[PDB]
C-alpha cells in the first residue's frame, strides 16, 4: 500500500492557484526520497521538518495541494509572505510544518487564472472559488461588470518565450499533520 | 468621482512630510491605491501601493523611509515621507489602480520640494543689445523657491518676448532669462524695461536694458 | 523587470491627421496594456485599458490595438486638444509598476533656422565675481539643435546649462537659451567667447562671438 504521490506529481492537468486541488493521503507507506533525490525540482524547501528524517516518521494525515503559478510567484508559497498569490489565492500559516515543491512547467503549460480582487486577505488553507463581480464602491454591482465593478479573476498569459520569471511553475505543497489519532502515513 | 491630494510643501533634506488623498466615488479600503511621482521633466515612477487586504509594497529607492497607510473612516489615503532627500523632489499623485481596467482616478498632484537652499531674491542683470532686428533681455539669476514671473514695460510689450523655464544650478538656486526681439531702429528711442517679481522673497525689480 | 519602450520620443503631426503612437514590451503581456494622456501641468487621464477598450469619457477618435509585445494607440483625426504626451503602462505583473517614457505630440510646421545672439556678461555681474554668458537661439523648428561653446577655440563641457520654450502659440517654433557660467578670474583670462549652433535649417554651423573688452 504505497502512497499515490504519482497521481499528484505526475498528473496531466493542474489547477489554477485560485481553485487549487487538495489530495488527502491516508493508509499507506511513503518513500519521501523518490521525491527529494530526483534533481527534477527547482524549489524544494521544507519548514517544520527535514527531508532526511521523513522516511523515519509517521503522520496522522498528509495533504498534497497542487496548482500552477508564475516563477516569480513561487517565493510567496512560504510562511509569512504577502503578495497577490499569498493574500488572495493560497496562504500558508506562520506555524507551518511541511514541504513546498515546485518545478518549471513551460513545456507543458505554454486558461490558468488567479484572484486579483478580494476585500480581505485569505486565511491559511482557505479556498475561494467565488466568481461574484467584486464591489469596489458602495454601489452594488449586480453581476454587471463596469466602473467600481470588476471581475475578480485574471489570466496568466503563459507564453513560452517569456523569461523564467513569468513562465508557469507547477507546485505541490505537502502538509504534514500529527493528531491524537492512529497514524496512517508511515515513511519506511 | 475624484481624488483630492494635499500636504506638499518645502522641507529641508532629512526632513519629514505627510501627503493626504481624500476619495469621493469609491472605497479606498476596497481598492489598490497607488502613489506615483514625476520629477521635473521626467516620467511617472511608482512609489508605494497598498493592497485592499492590507499588504503594502514600496519602490526600492524608497523602502524604509516612506509609509503608505489609510484611515477607513474618511476614505483617506496617506503617505508618510521621512528622511527626505533632494532625489524625492517631484509632484506626487495618488491613483486608484483597477489593474486590468487601468488606473482610472488620478489626483490633482501635490508638489514636494526638498532643498537646503535659503529663499533668496534674484539678481536681475541686463542682456544688452548689440551692434534689421535686435535682441535684448534680462538674466534673472540666483533665486529660490521656484515661482518667478517676468514682464516687459509693465505689460505693453508682448510680441517676441520669450521667458524661458528656470534651471536649477549646482548651488540649489534657480536661474532664467527672458528675451525679446525688437526693431534695431527703435534701439535708442524706445525704452525697454523688464519687470521681475519673486513673491517668496517679496522682491520686485525693474531693470532698464539699454545699449 | 517588464520594460516599456515608447518608440517615437517626439511625433510632430497636424490637425486632422491619423496619428499612430506605438509602445513595446519586454515580455508578451497579452493585452494587459493601458494608455494615458497628460497635458503639461496636469495629471494623467486614462484613455484605453486592456489594450483596446475605450475609457468612458474618452473621445471616439482614440483606439487601441495590440497583443503580445507590440501595441498601438491611434487617433483618427487629431484635434487641437490632443497635443500632449501619451504614456503606456503594463498591468501583467503589476506590484512593480513600469510606464513607458512618453511620446510627445508637437505641431508639424515647416523648417525654420534659428536667429543666434550672444550676450556678454554685464559689468554689474562681474562685481559679484561671477560671469555668465548667454546664447539665444530664437524661433526655430524642429526642436533638435546643438549648441557648442568655444572659449579661445577650446570646446567647453560641463559648465553649460540650457532651457527651451514650449512651441509658440503663433509661430509653432521653439526658442533656446544656453548659459556658460564661469568665474570672473577665468573670464578675464580669455579673449574669444563664441557660440556654434548646428541646426537642420542651417547649411553650415553659424558662429556668433565677441572679444572680451570690445
Amino acid at each position: 500500500n504505497l502512497c499515490p504521490f504519482g497521481e499528484v506529481f505526475n498528473a496531466t492537468r493542474f489547477a489554477s492557484v485560485y481553485a487549487w486541488n487538495r489530495k488527502r493521503i491516508s493508509n499507506c507507506v511513503a518513500d519521501y526520497s523518490v521525491l527529494y533525490n530526483s534533481a527534477s525540482f527547482s524549489t524544494f524547501k521544507c519548514y517544520g521538518v527535514s527531508p532526511t528524517k521523513l522516511n523515519d516518521l509517521c503522520f496522522t494525515n498528509v495533504y498534497a495541494d497542487s496548482f500552477v503559478i508564475r516563477g516569480d510567484e513561487v517565493r510567496q508559497i512560504a510562511p509569512g509572505q504577502t503578495g497577490k498569490i499569498a493574500d488572495y489565492n493560497y496562504k500558508l500559516p506562520d506555524d507551518f510544518t511541511g514541504c513546498v515543491i515546485a518545478w518549471n512547467s513551460n513545456n507543458l503549460d505554454s486558461n490558468y487564472l488567479y484572484r486579483l480582487f478580494r476585500k480581505s486577505n485569505l486565511k491559511p488553507f482557505e479556498r475561494d472559488i467565488s466568481t461574484e463581480i467584486y464591489q469596489a464602491g458602495s454601489t452594488p454591482c449586480n453581476g454587471v461588470e463596469g466602473f467600481n465593478c470588476y471581475f475578480p479573476l485574471q489570466s496568466y498569459g503563459f507564453q513560452p518565450t517569456n523569461g523564467v520569471g513569468y513562465q508557469p511553475y507547477r507546485v505541490v505543497v505537502l502538509s504534514f499533520e500529527l493528531l491524537h489519532a492512529p497514524a496512517t502515513v508511515c515513511g519506511h | 468621482v475624484q481624488l483630492v491630494e494635499s500636504g506638499g510643501g518645502l522641507v529641508q533634506p532629512g526632513g519629514s512630510l505627510r501627503l493626504s488623498c481624500a476619495a469621493s466615488g469609491f472605497i479606498v479600503s476596497s481598492n489598490y491605491m497607488t502613489w506615483v511621482r514625476q520629477a521635473p521633466g521626467k516620467g511617472l515612477e511608482w512609489v508605494s501601493v497598498i493592497y485592499s487586504g492590507g499588504s503594502t509594497f514600496y519602490a526600492d529607492s524608497v523602502k524604509g523611509r516612506f509609509t503608505i497607510s489609510r484611515h477607513n473612516s474618511k476614505n483617506t489615503l496617506f503617505l508618510q515621507m521621512n528622511s527626505l532627500r533632494a532625489e524625492d523632489t517631484a509632484v506626487y499623485y495618488c491613483a486608484r489602480d483597477a489593474q486590468n481596467y487601468g488606473m482610472d482616478v488620478w489626483g490633482q498632484g501635490t508638489t514636494v520640494t526638498v532643498s537646503s537652499a535659503s529663499t533668496k531674491g534674484p539678481s536681475v542683470f541686463p542682456l544688452a543689445p548689440s551692434s534689421g532686428t535686435a535682441a535684448l533681455g534680462c538674466l534673472v539669476k540666483d533665486y529660490f523657491p521656484e515661482p518667478v514671473t517676468v514682464s516687459w514695460n509693465s505689460g505693453a510689450l508682448t510680441s517676441g518676448v520669450h521667458t524661458f523655464p528656470a534651471v536649477l544650478q549646482s548651488s540649489g538656486l534657480y536661474s532664467l532669462s527672458s528675451v525679446v526681439t525688437v526693431p534695431s531702429s527703435s534701439l535708442g528711442t524706445q525704452t525697454y524695461i523688464c519687470n521681475v517679481n519673486h513673491k517668496p522673497s517679496n522682491t520686485k525689480v525693474d531693470k532698464k536694458v539699454e545699449p | 523587470d517588464i520594460q516599456m519602450t515608447q518608440s517615437p520620443s517626439s511625433l510632430s503631426a497636424s490637425v486632422g491627421d491619423r496619428v499612430t503612437i506605438t509602445c513595446r514590451a519586454s515580455q508578451s503581456i497579452s493585452s494587459y496594456l493601458n494608455w494615458y494622456q497628460q497635458k503639461p501641468g496636469k495629471a494623467p487621464k486614462l484613455l484605453i485599458f486592456a489594450a483596446s477598450s475605450l475609457q468612458t469619457g474618452a473621445p471616439s477618435r482614440f483606439s487601441g490595438s495590440g497583443s503580445g509585445t507590440d501595441f498601438t494607440l491611434t487617433i483618427s483625426s487629431l484635434q487641437p486638444e490632443d497635443f500632449a504626451t501619451y504614456y503606456c503602462q503594463q498591468s501583467y505583473s503589476t506590484p512593480p509598476y513600469t510606464f513607458g517614457q512618453g511620446t510627445k505630440l508637437e505641431i508639424k510646421r515647416t523648417v525654420a533656422a534659428p536667429s543666434v545672439f550672444i550676450f556678454p556678461p554685464s559689468d554689474e555681474q562681474l562685481k559679484s565675481g561671477t560671469a555668465s554668458v548667454v546664447c539665444l537661439l530664437n524661433n526655430f523648428y524642429p526642436r533638435e539643435a546643438k549648441v557648442q561653446w568655444k572659449v579661445d577655440n577650446a570646446l567647453q563641457s560641463g559648465n553649460s546649462q540650457e532651457s527651451v520654450t514650449e512651441q509658440d502659440s503663433k509661430d509653432s517654433t521653439y526658442s533656446l537659451s544656453s548659459t556658460l557660467t564661469l568665474s570672473k578670474a577665468d573670464y578675464e583670462k580669455h579673449k574669444v567667447y563664441a557660440c556654434e549652433v548646428t541646426h537642420q535649417g542651417l547649411s553650415s554651423p553659424v558662429t556668433k562671438s565677441f572679444n572680451r573688452g570690445e
